[PDB]
């Protein structure tokens, strides 16, 4: 009975400890997955606006030929 | 059921 | 000992927090400057009201609370309001930009910038406790802060405090005062995330409270101040057992034992009485027998469900004021006869009753009549599942077309997180169905 | 908190100027920049549109831009010309002969860097910049071409801020300029990709209102603008006074834009006389009161924002807004529940005792884009007037891309209009 009385209380610690563990992990994972996903969305936004900046130059550098002829 | 010394 | 820390998240959470702590102060004879002439224990105390209030050398009684919002407007009104002196500034925590009714912003983008500060301030309150009992978290389902940040905090609190109790007062969305089209989304997300981190959650359906204000108090178009003042009375009833004590008093944790048959089935239905105007209450006194009857009238429910079409798993009655055991016992005997009230076959049918002789008070300029006795019934009925169903249907209609989903993805969330949250809700509805079935 | 304003071009600076004229009065701000109001609700959220200079002077956080100086000196010489920060005047000289290409690529690009400098000056000052709102036309060259340039330049520096636009759609009933169907289709191509929310101001509607409804024998530009200012003051009421619903640009977008591309709004106003609550409500949902030439009953409402201003019964407003939804249940999509919201502001607009401003994201807006596309393809099938653009170094493919992309938007509106529940 004494051996069992210890097994029970150590089982309660192990389970409450592991709840803390899982929670701490599941949180850290979805908080990192969020940071990556948002940074990516911003990266692709900035990407599109920077290819409009080089298309804008291909227009300013297309006219610069037409003018001189 | 409500039951006080 | 057995201290309780309140956490008020977002506009709804904060504003309801104002009503509650104002009311608490009136109940304990605490002035808006924190002074309490009754308390002779200067600088300290072991009294029942000390579970919600700490004391200082100056004789100042300070709420064991924290107000958090990602935008300063609402909390600013507290800082400058009637009860400004009641708190210490470190307890009022504001951001600059709110979560724009976006769960993702509340849980991630904006929330992450402030979560550490909040936890640091929560921690500082916990250090004042000789034996912390747990936390009470007030928040809206529909707001970006109320939903997103609340989930984040609750997750963090599970980690930093293990399994100390965490109770919710959650404001369930109603169209009459809804502020966002995506409140169904935010609701399902916060509910899913918090579910395994909450021990017990009292849902407040705004439509129900709106209805009661219109019907019983003849308020033409209820304001937040109207709803809050009624909500506060109900919260006060539930926490009365924690803040007062008498021979007939039953601690809230004892009610909690009866109300939660399984960890997930932790959403009790609240029903409060009497909600009556001063005009109607004049020359008409309501008996223990009368108010007890009201608890089974769905018009007085806090969530719009039908317990008749559902099965009962528990019934608690939190009486306060002029109530004697004799009258209560006879009152329930009547209802046992005059109603049918079906229980599931695996539960007993007794009603756990508590009584606090401290009568209900009312806030000045209030709409509610000051009554001699009042009662709040906490019941665990399968009918509460109706609330999930209405909300899950609203969710389904929009997600089918991925409507508004892009505001969430843009902040970093995934469609998987949506379908996952929705599946948990489907399981919960299923669970609430399973418990109702008869045994073999 | 803070919004930064940008008016660009002839039309942009006209409507922009009137906008400030009007709201300055509502907030009790005189042309010098001093406060002389009665209510404290006026200065509650004044910071949204105004900076507090030394000597308690309120200054419009606004930036004035053009390629010709002809419109801007009229503003500085106007009734309020001195209220503006003189540094925020940024005008070129080479101009733009209503050529979209000159505003976007050529003539506007040398000046774009100088405008952005002023934006940064205002933005760095903001306690909490929520975003920008722009006033411009889509028929011209400066406001249309350079405005769309500016949006793109600002976005890649403030990508997580809200981009709002009051865009004025061109109509033959107001301008004989032939190349407007080109300027619009080219700018709209930019708007769908780079703005979060766009108020469609249709001139066909503004004229028709003025002639048909207001019985103006010959409508002036100021007559059209008196409608625009009433609208703009209406749709920004929730931004400028202490309120609950749509108090900032982001919360509005979240409620109004179910899909990122379909963010083109159909604003409405009542009364349109230039009076009961059931009358206000019916009017603001009527075809005649729409500031875009579209019959909403030819489509379905995705989302709607209603703002009732003035001293009135909130119960009545609630009962009436439920009335119109119930009776017109078919015109609201099923798969977005509770898609209509209602704000109430105590302070009535100047002159009126109570008004109602309407803001709707309807699939009926596709009527407006179809009109432009018919005017566009008719000229473009023949490759007419393309020398003005290709001359500036543009490519004819960029027209097709603009064409096909604008046609996709219409399909998307028709798609969700035909969608069903289960
Ligand atoms: N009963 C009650 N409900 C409220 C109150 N304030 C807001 N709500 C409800 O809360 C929901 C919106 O969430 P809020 O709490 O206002 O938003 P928030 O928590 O501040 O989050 P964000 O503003 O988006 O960052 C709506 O459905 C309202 O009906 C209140 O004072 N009392
Ligand atoms: N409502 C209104 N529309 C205008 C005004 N000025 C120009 N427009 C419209 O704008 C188009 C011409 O663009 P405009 O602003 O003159 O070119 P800009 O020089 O680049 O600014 C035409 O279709 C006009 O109908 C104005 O003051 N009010
Ligand atoms: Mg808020
Ligand atoms: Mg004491």
């Amino acid at each position: 009975k004494r051996e069992h009385e210890r097994e029970v209380i150590q089982k309660a610690i192990e389970e409450n400890n592991n709840f803390i563990k899982m929670a701490k992990e599941k949180l850290a994972q979805k908080m990192e997955s969020n940071k990556e996903n948002r940074e990516a969305h911003l990266a692709a936004m900035l990407e599109r606006l920077q290819e409009k900046d080089k298309h804008a130059e291909e227009v300013r550098k297309n006219k610069e030929l037409k003018e001189e002829a | 059921x409500v039951x006080x010394x | 000992m057995r201290e309780c820390i309140s956490i008020h998240v977002g506009q709804a959470g904060v504003q309801i927090g104002n009503a509650c702590w104002e009311l608490y102060c009136l109940e304990h004879g605490i002035q808006p400057d924190g002074q309490m002439p009754s308390d002779k224990t200067i600088g300290g105390g072991d009294d029942s009201f000390n579970t919600f209030f700490s004391e200082t050398g100056a004789g100042k009684h300070v709420p064991r609370a924290v107000f958090v919002d990602l935008e300063p407007t609402v909390i600013d009104e507290v800082r400058t309001g009637t009860y400004r002196q009641l708190f210490h500034p470190e307890q009022l925590i504001t951001g600059k930009e709110d979560a724009a009714n976006n769960y993702a912003r509340g849980h991630y983008t904006i929330g992450k910038e402030i979560i550490d500060l909040v936890l640091d301030r929560i921690r500082k309150l916990a250090d004042q406790c000789t034996g912390l009992q747990g936390f009470l978290v007030f928040h809206s389902f529909g707001g970006g802060t109320g939903s997103g940040f609340t989930s984040l905090l609750m997750e963090r609190l599970s980690v930093d405090y293990g399994k100390k109790s965490k109770l919710e007062f959650s404001i369930y969305p109603a169209p009459q005062v809804s502020t966002a089209v995506v409140e169904p989304y935010n609701s399902i997300l916060t509910t899913h995330t918090t579910l395994e981190h909450s021990d017990c959650a009292f849902m407040v359906d705004n439509e129900a409270i709106y209805d009661i204000c219109r019907r019983n108090l003849d308020i033409e178009r209820p304001t937040y101040t109207n709803l809050n003042r009624l909500i506060s009375q109900i919260v006060s009833s539930i926490t009365a057992s924690l803040r007062f004590d008498g021979a007939l008093n039953v601690d809230l944790t004892e009610f909690q034992t009866n109300l939660v048959p399984y960890p997930r089935i932790h959403f009790p239905l609240a029903t409060y009485a009497p909600v009556i105007s001063a005009e109607k209450a004049y020359h008409e006194q309501l008996s223990v027998a009368e108010i007890t009857n009201a608890c089974f009238e769905p018009a007085n429910q806090m969530v719009k469900c039908d317990p008749r079409h559902g099965k009962y798993m528990a019934c608690c009655l939190l009486y306060r004021g002029d109530v004697v055991p004799k009258d209560v016992n006879a009152a329930i005997a009547t209802i046992k006869t005059k109603r049918s009230i079906q229980f599931v076959d695996w539960c007993p049918t007794g009603f756990k009753v508590g009584i606090n002789y401290q009568p209900p008070t009312v806030v000045p300029g209030g709409d509610l009549a000051k009554v001699q006795r009042a009662v709040c019934m906490l019941s665990n009925t399968t009918a509460i599942a109706e609330a999930w169903a209405r909300l899950d249907h609203k969710f389904d209609l929009m997600y089918a077309k991925r409507a508004f989903v892009h505001w969430y993805v843009g902040e970093g969330m995934e469609e998987g997180e949506f379908s996952e949250a929705r599946e948990d809700m489907a399981a919960l509805e299923k669970d609430y169905e399973e418990v109702g079935v008869d045994s073999v | 908190r803070e919004i930064v304003h940008i008016q660009a071009g002839q039309c942009g600076n006209q409507i922009g100027a009137k906008f400030w004229e009007v709201i300055s009065d509502e907030h009790g701000i005189d042309p010098t920049g001093s406060y002389h109001g009665d209510s404290d609700l006026q200065l509650e959220r004044i910071n949204v549109y105004y900076n507090e200079a030394t000597g308690n002077k309120y200054v419009p956080r606004a930036i004035l831009v053009d390629l010709e100086p002809g419109t801007m000196d009229s503003v500085r010489s106007g009734p309020f010309g001195q209220i503006f920060r003189p540094d925020n005047f940024v005008f070129g000289q080479s101009g733009a002969g209503n050529n979209w290409a000159k505003g976007h690529y050529t003539e506007g690009a040398e000046l774009v860097d100088s405008v952005l400098d002023v934006v940064r000056k205002e933005s760095e000052s903001c306690d909490c910049l929520q975003g920008f709102q722009l006033t411009h036309s889509l028929g011209g060259g400066t406001g249309s071409g350079m405005g769309t340039l500016l949006i793109s330049k600002i976005r890649e520096e403030y990508p997580d801020r809200i981009m709002n636009t009051f865009s004025v759609m061109p109509s033959p009933k107001v301008s004989d300029t032939v190349v407007e169907p080109y300027n619009a289709t080219l700018s709209v191509h930019q708007l769908v990709e780079n703005t979060d929310e766009t108020y469609c101001i249709d001139n066909e509607a503004l004229y028709d209102i003025c002639f048909r409804t207001l019985k103006l024998t010959t409508p002036t530009y100021g007559d059209l603008n008196h409608l625009v200012s009433a609208t703009m003051s209406g749709v920004t009421t929730c931004l400028r006074f202490p309120g609950q619903l749509n108090a900032d640009l982001r919360k509005l977008a979240v409620n109004m834009v179910p899909f990122p591309r379909l963010h083109f709004f159909m604003p409405g106003f009542a009364p349109l006389t230039s009076l009961t609550v059931p009358e206000l409500t019916q009017q603001m949902f009527d075809s005649k009161n729409m500031m875009a030439a579209c019959d909403p009953r030819h489509g379905r409402y995705l989302t709607v924002a209603a703002i009732f201003r003035g001293r009135m019964s909130m119960k009545e407003v609630d009962e009436q807004m439920l009335n119109v939804q119930n009776k017109n249940s078919s015109y609201f999509v099923e798969w977005i529940p509770n898609n209509v919201k209602t704000a109430v502001c105590d302070i009535p607009p100047r002159g009126l005792k109570m008004s109602a401003t309407f803001i709707g994201n309807s699939t009926a807006i596709q009527e407006l884009f179809k009109r432009i596309s018919e005017q566009f393809t008719a000229m473009f099938r023949r490759k007419a007037f393309l020398h003005w653009y290709t001359g500036e170094g543009m490519d004819e493919m960029e027209f097709t891309e603009a064409e096909s992309n604008m046609n996709d938007l219409v399909s998307e509106y028709q798609q969700y209009q035909d969608a069903t529940a289960d």
